[PDB]
């Protein structure tokens, strides 16, 4: 029993995710009047639109998907990634545990990235468009899919800040500047969320994922040596510095300009209504510090591409 | 795991000082929006009213208004006797950005029990309530 | 010669503040040092002062004259009359220079507190002025100058065994709840009222400290008054400690509801209701019950 | 030991600074601790709305609760409020006893949203309605 908890470390989180679930359907309500529908799905609903508010049981979702996120990824990393690692015949050790991470963010990224895409075209939100994010701002109610993403992703980066806070392997070489950056996606994810700015995150959400699932499939391909690495290289560049820089800088300029002269500028306490010239220079500020870390590691993707050529 | 524990009570202390504040300032909007202005005739009765911005609204102006009546005047050392005189000219969302604004939505003359007689001919026919 | 001076800064701090004070023809609420040098808030020209923020610079500048004041005590008068006693023994010594700088302040503050007492219905300890006048928002001065008094000094007495300056000591234990319970009450029986109602227990606590105090030196100088002195000593505590400390809980469980009003009013600031008669009970029961303690003490060695 | 010491007198001022905010919240704030709003709705948004508490719940601490609960409980940018607060000047400011037959309040207002505000301007009875 104890046994193999100690090596398949995701049975305890399997056991919790499945009783809760197992007990959620069981009891035949499915409502809101549930009180395992505070952890199960996404609570509070407008009505019957779909149209999603936030609330308190939208915390508790966050405590339950993390642990569902923490089931799933070591899951995932023993049963499914690591014997596809091992059919690839990998003679490193270091290299395989490097690959664990890598095609775990790989698919994490692959399929949030499309989500991310997916959700976006259902709004007005298509190509970055930069009037839909202060239209109509505060967004006090989430839709359905693009609460579900949001939530999600808090969950999952909340766990694996989580993780890299119970620190169990190695301090790697980006670790100072990896620790601020999952800080900043926590701070940047639960700051959007509360204070309304859920639609704007979007558009960065889906710069992050894509750009990290390229990134992730430019570190797998170079793990296992294959031979097409620079051509998946040069893409990942390419739209590295499109959704991160160009992208990037185009919501920086927004929020410049387009944070007071579209949309309603005049400061409102009573409507929850922040977008004002105080959260101007806060927000500012938070996607600033992104743009800086996003422009060093520009830098270390020059440096890298530099010694390749 | 301390760490783990630690970091998560930080995360959920600012958590809930940021939705606190969201609160609060929902709720006490008028300390943030509403200037009160405390403009003396005699005695202890002062014509009492709120100015802001847009967000200053009907409600901000008689909330701040309220505040002032039951802050700074004390029934138990004395009865006060007020009124509270709405300016229906304007509509509940009326003060622009700029400096000048205009005729304030909520008007108050607030006064003592001795000033009682100079309150109630300045409320005119306005209810005078007793606190 | 401040290191072996360790008053010459705190005379040379105040003597400045004073100065200024005092040179300045504003001698008034006005005046900024007002603040610290004496008590600011006073309702016109009656005799009854207030409370407010500049009370604690009271406090924190008597803090620092009554560090003056315990220094240069025992640098220019106790330790000297200590040798000349014809004491050696460094335990001696030291422990004879806080037992009589204990008997100044004591013998200043006891009858002082009495003095007090004498010019309000409180005399005779009598429970019916505690809570009559509840709540004293505003007291006299004379009794605001004593209580703010006593509270810098405990307060630099707290801050002094903080400070650690000489940590080795056997009574550190009892002495530092002491001191912790003695800020604890004097803080919270000004800010929460009930200043009436912690004179007499200053009283008690200030004459039982100065007869034991003096039994102490008697006792160190080996000299022949000492069982006298702790038979007053003894006297003194039961009288005091015990019989006025029990009739003043007797008053926290059936005057404190009577006399004044007992219904909560928190628009009035009037806070004698029935979720503080607990907590005023156990909070003068917890020192009831090491006056018991010390007592035990006294009994074992008597 | 210094810093021992400036720990303690930190420790020591943030005590006293907590006791003095809650002394000022509490007679600030003392129509939310005496006073408990009492509401009694009369249609979609009306409700007779007023307050009940011990002597301590005196008139304005019953104003001062009824106008907490009109201004919370309705938002006016959603939808603009109608209210009006009547006196019971047959009663004392401190008419209130400590004993659970408090009697007829000393402050009652009716407030409403605007679809329904003929219903308001019909509780009142030639009381001014204050539009929020
Ligand atoms: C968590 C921290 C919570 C802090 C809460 C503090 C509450 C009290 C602070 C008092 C400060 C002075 C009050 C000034 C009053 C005023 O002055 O209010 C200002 C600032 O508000 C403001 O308290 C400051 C903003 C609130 C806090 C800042 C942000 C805090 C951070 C929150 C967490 C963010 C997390 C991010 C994650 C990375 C705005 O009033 P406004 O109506 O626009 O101005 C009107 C105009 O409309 C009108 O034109 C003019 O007549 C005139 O100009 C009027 O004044
Ligand atoms: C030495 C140091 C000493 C420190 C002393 C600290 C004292 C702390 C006392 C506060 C405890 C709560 C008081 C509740 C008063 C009340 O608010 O008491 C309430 C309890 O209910 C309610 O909401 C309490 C709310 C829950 C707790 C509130 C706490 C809020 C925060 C304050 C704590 C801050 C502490 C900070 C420490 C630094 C009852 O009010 P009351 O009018 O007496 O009773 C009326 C009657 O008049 C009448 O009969 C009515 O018909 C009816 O019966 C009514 O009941
Ligand atoms: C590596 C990333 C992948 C990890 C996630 C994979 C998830 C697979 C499914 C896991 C099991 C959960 C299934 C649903 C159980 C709860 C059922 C329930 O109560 O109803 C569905 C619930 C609410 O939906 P509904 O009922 O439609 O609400 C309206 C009410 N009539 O529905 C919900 O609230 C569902 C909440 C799901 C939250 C997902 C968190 C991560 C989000 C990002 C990745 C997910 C992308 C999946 C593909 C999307 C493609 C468009
Ligand atoms: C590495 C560390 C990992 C830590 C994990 C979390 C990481 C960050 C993840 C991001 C999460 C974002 C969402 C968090 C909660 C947001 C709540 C919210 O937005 O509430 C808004 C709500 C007002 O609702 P709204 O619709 O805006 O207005 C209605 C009236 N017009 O406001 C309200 O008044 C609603 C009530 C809000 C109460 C919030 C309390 C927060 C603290 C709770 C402590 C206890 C938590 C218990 C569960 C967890 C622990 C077991
Ligand atoms: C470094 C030098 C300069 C230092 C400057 C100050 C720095 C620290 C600032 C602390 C701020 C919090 C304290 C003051 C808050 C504001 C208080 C105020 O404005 O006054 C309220 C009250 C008097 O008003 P009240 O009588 O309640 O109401 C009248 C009704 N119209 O006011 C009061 O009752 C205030 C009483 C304060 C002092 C009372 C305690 C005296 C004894 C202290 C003993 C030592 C400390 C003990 C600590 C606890 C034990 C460890
Ligand atoms: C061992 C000592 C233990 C003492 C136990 C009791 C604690 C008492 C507090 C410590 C000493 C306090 C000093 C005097 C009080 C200072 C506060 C004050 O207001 O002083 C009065 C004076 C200005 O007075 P004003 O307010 O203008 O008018 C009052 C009448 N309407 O303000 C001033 O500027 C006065 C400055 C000169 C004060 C001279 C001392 C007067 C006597 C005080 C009692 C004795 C304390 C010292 C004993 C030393 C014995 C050697
Ligand atoms: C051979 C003589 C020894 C006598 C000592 C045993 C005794 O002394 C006597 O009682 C006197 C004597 C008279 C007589 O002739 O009758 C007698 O009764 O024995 C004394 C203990 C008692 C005084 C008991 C007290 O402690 C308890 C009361 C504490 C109350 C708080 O403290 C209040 C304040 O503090 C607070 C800050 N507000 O023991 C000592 O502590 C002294 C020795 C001396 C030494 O030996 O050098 C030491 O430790 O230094
Ligand atoms: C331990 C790093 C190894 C990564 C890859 C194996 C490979 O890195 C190296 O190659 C190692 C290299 C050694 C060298 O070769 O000189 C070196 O590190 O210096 C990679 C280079 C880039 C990925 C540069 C990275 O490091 C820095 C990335 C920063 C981004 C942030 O993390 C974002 C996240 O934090 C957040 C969660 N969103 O891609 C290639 O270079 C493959 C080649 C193969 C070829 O040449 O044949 C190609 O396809 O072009
Ligand atoms: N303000
Ligand atoms: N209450």
């Amino acid at each position: 029993y104890r046994e193999m908890n100690y090596r398949h470390s995701w049975l305890t989180p399997f056991f919790i995710l499945v009783c809760v679930y197992s007990a959620y359907f069981l009891s035949g309500n499915r409502t809101e009047s549930n009180p395992l529908h505070m952890f199960v799905a996404i609570s509070y609903q407008v009505d019957g639109t779909d149209s999603y508010a936030k609330g308190i049981k939208d915390l508790s979702f966050v405590f339950f998907y993390m642990i569902f996120f923490t089931f799933l990824r070591e899951f995932l990393m023993d049963v499914v990634i690591r014997p596809f690692t091992v059919y690839l015949n990998v003679t490193s050790e270091h290299r395989q545990k490097r690959m664990l991470e890598q095609m775990y963010a790989i698919f994490y990224c692959g399929v949030s990235g499309p989500f991310g895409l997916y959700i976006m075209y259902h709004s007005d939100l298509w190509l970055f468009k930069t009037k839909p994010m202060y239209r109509t701002y505060p967004v006090i109610t989430n839709p359905f899919l693009f609460k579900i993403f949001y939530l999600g992703q808090a969950a999952f980066w909340a766990q694996q800040a989580c993780v890299l806070v119970l620190q169990l392997e190695k301090p790697r070489k980006d670790y100072k500047e990896l620790v601020f950056h999952h800080i900043v996606t926590l701070l940047l994810i639960w700051s959007s969320y509360v204070f309304h700015f859920t639609k704007m995150g979007l558009a960065i959400y889906i710069t992050m994922d894509v750009s990290d699932f390229f990134l992730s499939l430019s570190k797998t391909l170079n793990y296992l040596n294959s031979v097409f690495t620079p051509f998946v290289f040069g893409l990942f560049v390419f739209f590295w510095i499109y959704l991160r820089h160009v992208v990037n800088i185009r919501i920086l300029w927004s929020v410049l300009t387009e944070f007071r002269h579209e949309g309603n500028y005049v400061l409102n306490f009573a409507t929850q209504q922040y977008k004002c010239w105080i959260s101007l220079p806060i927000v500012f500020v938070l996607i600033a510090a992104l743009q800086l870390v996003n422009l060093y590691w520009l830098f270390l993707i020059l440096r890298i591409l530099y010694r390749l050529i | 795991i301390f760490n783990l524990f630690r970091v998560c009570f930080i995360s959920l202390l600012l958590i809930a000082a940021v939705e606190y504040f969201k609160y609060g300032t929902r709720i006490n909007y008028e300390w943030f929006h509403c200037t009160p202005i405390k403009e003396p005739q005699s005695g202890s009765v002062i014509k009492l009213w709120a100015r802001g911005g847009p967000s200053c609204d009907k409600r901000g102006e008689y909330k701040t208004i309220v505040k002032r009546i039951t802050r700074d005047y004390e029934p138990n050392d004395e009865h006060l006797s007020f009124c509270i005189i709405e300016n229906d000219n304007v509509p509940p969302v009326h003060y622009p950005i700029h400096e000048d604004k205009g005729e304030p939505g909520y008007v108050a003359y607030v006064g003592y029990d001795t000033d009682s007689e100079l309150v109630q001919e300045l409320c005119a026919d306005s209810t005078i309530y007793h606190m | 010669i401040s290191y072996r001076h360790a008053w010459i800064a705190p005379l040379m701090i105040l003597i400045a503040v004073y100065s200024a004070y005092f040179t300045s023809g504003n001698t008034t609420k006005t005046n900024v040092l007002h603040r610290f040098v004496a008590v600011s808030y006073q309702i016109g020209d009656t005799n009854a002062y207030g409370k407010g923020i500049n009370d604690l610079c009271f406090v924190f500048y008597y803090m620092i004259f009554f560090t003056f004041l315990r220094e240069f005590l025992m640098d220019v008068v106790i330790r000297p009359f200590a040798i000349r006693l014809h004491v050696t023994s460094k335990h001696r010594i030291k422990r004879i220079m806080e037992q009589m700088y204990a008997i100044f302040y004591t013998g200043v503050s006891g009858p002082f507190g009495i003095y007090c007492m004498y010019h309000s219905d409180l005399w005779f300890f009598n429970t019916k002025a505690m809570y009559r006048t509840y709540p004293d928002f505003t007291n006299p001065f004379l009794f605001k100058v004593f209580y703010l008094g006593q509270a810098a000094f405990w307060a630099q007495q707290a801050c002094i065994l903080v400070l650690q300056l000489e940590k080795p000591r056997k009574d550190h234990n009892e002495l530092t709840f002491h001191h912790i319970v003695t800020l604890l009450l004097i803080w919270s029986s000004y800010v929460f009222h009930f200043t009436k109602m912690g004179l007499p227990i200053y009283i008690t606590m200030d004459v039982s400290d100065f007869l034991l105090s003096f039994s102490k030196t008697l006792n160190y100088l080996d000299s022949g008054l000492a069982f006298f002195s702790f038979a007053i000593f003894v006297v003194a505590w039961i009288y005091l400690r015990h019989y006025i400390n029990l009739k003043i809980l007797w008053s926290v469980l059936t005057q404190f509801r009577t006399e004044g009003n007992y219904v909560l009013n928190f628009a009035t600031q009037q806070y004698k209701c029935w979720i503080s008669l607990p907590i005023v009970f156990v909070l003068i029961g917890a020192l009831q019950l090491v006056n018991l303690y010390w007592l035990f003490l006294i009994f074992r060695v008597l």
